[PDB]
C-alpha cells in the first residue's frame, strides 16, 4: 500500500547513511531497534507505518526493505549493533570477488556483472514480497570505485528488466573543480548511465555538504560518518509524503508524476532550513512564520552546488517546497500569494511559474515543539555547467593518456576509450538543448 | 435523573414559585448532562472520530483510497452500467478500504 520502494545502497556512504536512516524511521514510527512494536497504544492507525520501507514479519517485527551491496565494514558495524534485527543478513552482499575496485569504474562495473545472478536473487526476493512496486531509490557516491561502477551496472540492468517503474538515485557529486584528475573518468562513464537510466537524480555536492558540516556541526574531529547524519535528515524529509499518506494533498506518487518536466532535466538540488542537532547543541532557534517563509527563499545555506547556488540567470524548471510542522494556515496562504507574485526563481520565455509547496505536520511520537522547518527540492537548467566542467577535466585527462591498458582489453574501448568520446558528443547536444528551452524557441509556430 | 425528580419535587414541597432556583438546579443538571453526553458520543460511539472520517470520505480527503478505487474501477465504469457492476464496485469499495490501510487497534 502506498506503492513500495526498494533502496539500493552501494558503496561506504550508502550503507552508512542507510543505517542512520533506519534509526530515524524506527524512532519516528514508535517501533524498536528490532522493529518490535511499542506495547501500549502508540499507533492505532493515527499513522500508517510505511510498508514501502518496511516489511512486516508475523512476529510483527518490522524489517527494512533494503539491499546492501558494498564489502564487509559497513555491514559489520550494523551487525555489531543492536540495529541487527532491523537488518536482514540475506539482503547483505559483501564482496569476496571484488578484489580491489582500485578507484576504477570499469573494475566495479565488471565485478557487478560477474556476480549478477546472486545479486539479482536478493533483488528478485525483495521484488516478490512487493504488493505493487512504486520504484527504486539508489544511494551512492560518484568518483568512487564501488560507489560509481557497481551502481551504474545495476541501474542499466534494472532499466531493461523492469521498464514500467520509477528509478531515483541520490547521488553524491564531488566538486565543480578537481584536485584528482581521474575523478573525471569515473564520473563520465558513470554519468552516461545516470542520465539515461535514472528518471530522477538528487545531487548532493560534497563541497557544499562539507561546508554545512564544518560550519554548523563545528567539530574538528569531523569525517564522512559525521556528515552522513546531515544526508539522512535530508533524505528522510523528502520521504515524509509517502510515509504519511494521511495528508490528503500530499501523496508522493502523484507529486512525483507532476513535478517531473520530463527526465531530460532531472538533476535536482536540495536546500534546507534550519538544522536539527545530531553532533552539536540543540535547536533552540525559533523564529516567526514570516522568518520561516523568508529563509526558504535563500539558498545561502548551500547543501548542494550544482550551479544554482552560484547564480541564477537561466530558469528553474520546477521547484518544490516541503513544509514540516503545522503553523497558522491563513498566514501560510497570505505569505504564499506574495511568494508566487514576487517571483524569486529565474524564468524562461514560456515558463514564468511552476513553483509548488506542500505542508505536513510533525508526528507527536517526537518531543513536541513549535519550531518549523522545511526543505527545498528544485530542478534548474544551470546544471549544464557541471557537465561543461566535466568535459574540461575529460579533455585534460584524455590528453595525458593515463592508464589506457585496462580499457584496451574491452571491446568497447579498443581504440582507447570510445565510450567517453561518444558521451562527449552526446552531452554537448543535451547542454545546447537545455539552453534553447530558456529562450523563445521552446514554443515556436 | 431520579435524584432530579426528587429535586423538582423538593422545590414543589415548600414552593413559592422560585424559577431562578429551579433553573439553577436545572442548569447544573444541563451542564453535567451535556458533558456526560459528550463522553457518551465521543468515547462510546467514536463521534470525534466520525467527523474526521466524514471529512475524509465526503470532502474526499482520503487520497490513498481514491487512487485505488479509481484503479480498480476504471475498466468497469468505462462500460455502461448494469446490475452486476454494483456488486463488483462494492467489492472494489471493500478492497479500497483495505488498500487505504485503515484498521482496528482500539
Amino acid at each position: 500500500m502506498g506503492g513500495e520502494i526498494i533502496t539500493l545502497q552501494a558503496g561506504q556512504c550508502g550503507n552508512h547513511v542507510g543505517k542512520f536512516l533506519w534509526s530515524q524511521l524506527a524512532k519516528e514510527h514508535a517501533i524498536g531497534t528490532d522493529g518490535l512494536s511499542q506495547l501500549p497504544d502508540s499507533s492505532t492507525e493515527r499513522d500508517d507505518d510505511t510498508k514501502p520501507f518496511f516489511r512486516e514479519n508475523c512476529r510483527n517485527k518490522f524489517t527494512p526493505r533494503a539491499i546492501m551491496m558494498d564489502s564487509e565494514p559497513s555491514v559489520i558495524a550494523d551487525v555489531e549493533n543492536t540495529f541487527r534485527g532491523f537488518f536482514d543478513p540475506r539482503n547483505t552482499w559483501v564482496a569476496s570477488d571484488g578484489a580491489s575496485a582500485g578507484n576504477s569504474w570499469a573494475n566495479g562495473y565488471d565485478i557487478g556483472t560477474r556476480n549478477q545472478d546472486d545479486i539479482l536473487n536478493k533483488i528478485d526476493k525483495e521484488i516478490d514480497s512487493t504488493d505493487n512496486f512504486e520504484g527504486f531509490q539508489l544511494l551512492h557516491s560518484v568518483a568512487g570505485g564501488t560507489g560509481s561502477g557497481l551502481g551504474s551496472n545495476l541501474l542499466e540492468a534494472l532499466c531493461d528488466r523492469y521498464p514500467k517503474k520509477i528509478l531515483t538515485t541520490y547521488s553524491v557529486f564531488p566538486a565543480r573543480s578537481s584536485e584528482v584528475v581521474v575523478q573525471s573518468y569515473n564520473t563520465i562513464l558513470a554519468l552516461r548511465r545516470l542520465i539515461e537510466d535514472s528518471d530522477a537524480t538528487v545531487v548532493f555536492d560534497n563541497a557544499s555538504l562539507l561546508n554545512i558540516s564544518g560550519k554548523v556541526f563545528r567539530n574538528p574531529n569531523i569525517d564522512l560518518q559525521h556528515t552522513n547524519q546531515l544526508i539522512s535528515t535530508i533524505i528522510s524529509s523528502v520521504t515524509n509524503s509517502i510515509r504519511f499518506p494521511s495528508y490528503m494533498y500530499s501523496s508522493m506518487s502523484s507529486i512525483y508524476s507532476t513535478l517531473i518536466p520530463s527526465p531530460e532535466l532531472h538533476f535536482l538540488s536540495p536546500s534546507f532550513t534550519p538544522f536539527t542537532s545530531d553532533y552539536i547543541h540543540d535547536d533552540i532557534a525559533h523564529k516567526c512564520h514570516s522568518s520561516y517563509d523568508v529563509m526558504l527563499d535563500l539558498l545561502d545555506p548551500s547543501n548542494s552546488l550544482v550551479s544554482t547556488a552560484m547564480n541564477n540567470p537561466t530558469y528553474f524548471n520546477v521547484y518544490n517546497t516541503i513544509i514540516g510542522n503545522v503553523e497558522p494556515r491563513q498566514i501560510s496562504r497570505a505569505m504564499t500569494k506574495l511568494q508566487q507574485r514576487i517571483k524569486f526563481p529565474s524564468w524562461s520565455s514560456s515558463a514564468m511559474h511552476v513553483n509548488i509547496g506542500r505542508r505536513s505536520p510533525y508526528l507527536p511520537l517526537q518531543p513536541n515543539e513549535n519550531e518549523v522547518s522545511g526543505m527545498m527540492l528544485s530542478n534548474m537548467s544551470t546544471v549544464v555547467n557541471v557537465f561543461e566542467n566535466a568535459c574540461n577535466t575529460f579533455d585534460k585527462v584524455f590528453a595525458k593518456g593515463a592508464f589506457l591498458n585496462n580499457y584496451n582489453v574491452g571491446d568497447l574501448f579498443q581504440s582507447m576509450q570510445n565510450v567517453q568520446d561518444e558521451f562527449a558528443e552526446s552531452r554537448e547536444v543535451v547542454q545546447s538543448l537545455m539552453e534553447d528551452y530558456v529562450a523563445a524557441e521552446q514554443d515556436s509556430y | 435523573e431520579f435524584s432530579k425528580k426528587y429535586h423538582v419535587l423538593y422545590q414543589s414541597n415548600s414552593y413559592r414559585g422560585i424559577s431562578t432556583n429551579f433553573f439553577e438546579i436545572i442548569n447544573d443538571q444541563y451542564s453535567e448532562i451535556v458533558n456526560h453526553t459528550n463522553q457518551i458520543l465521543n468515547q462510546k460511539f467514536h463521534y470525534r472520530d466520525v467527523v474526521f472520517a466524514l471529512k475524509n470520505i465526503l470532502l474526499m480527503g482520503k487520497s490513498d483510497f481514491m487512487d485505488a478505487l479509481i484503479e480498480k474501477a476504471n475498466d468497469i465504469l468505462a462500460t455502461p452500467s448494469d446490475s452486476l457492476p454494483n456488486y463488483k464496485l462494492t467489492r472494489v469499495l471493500q478492497e479500497a478500504v483495505q488498500l487505504s490501510s485503515l484498521r482496528h487497534l482500539m
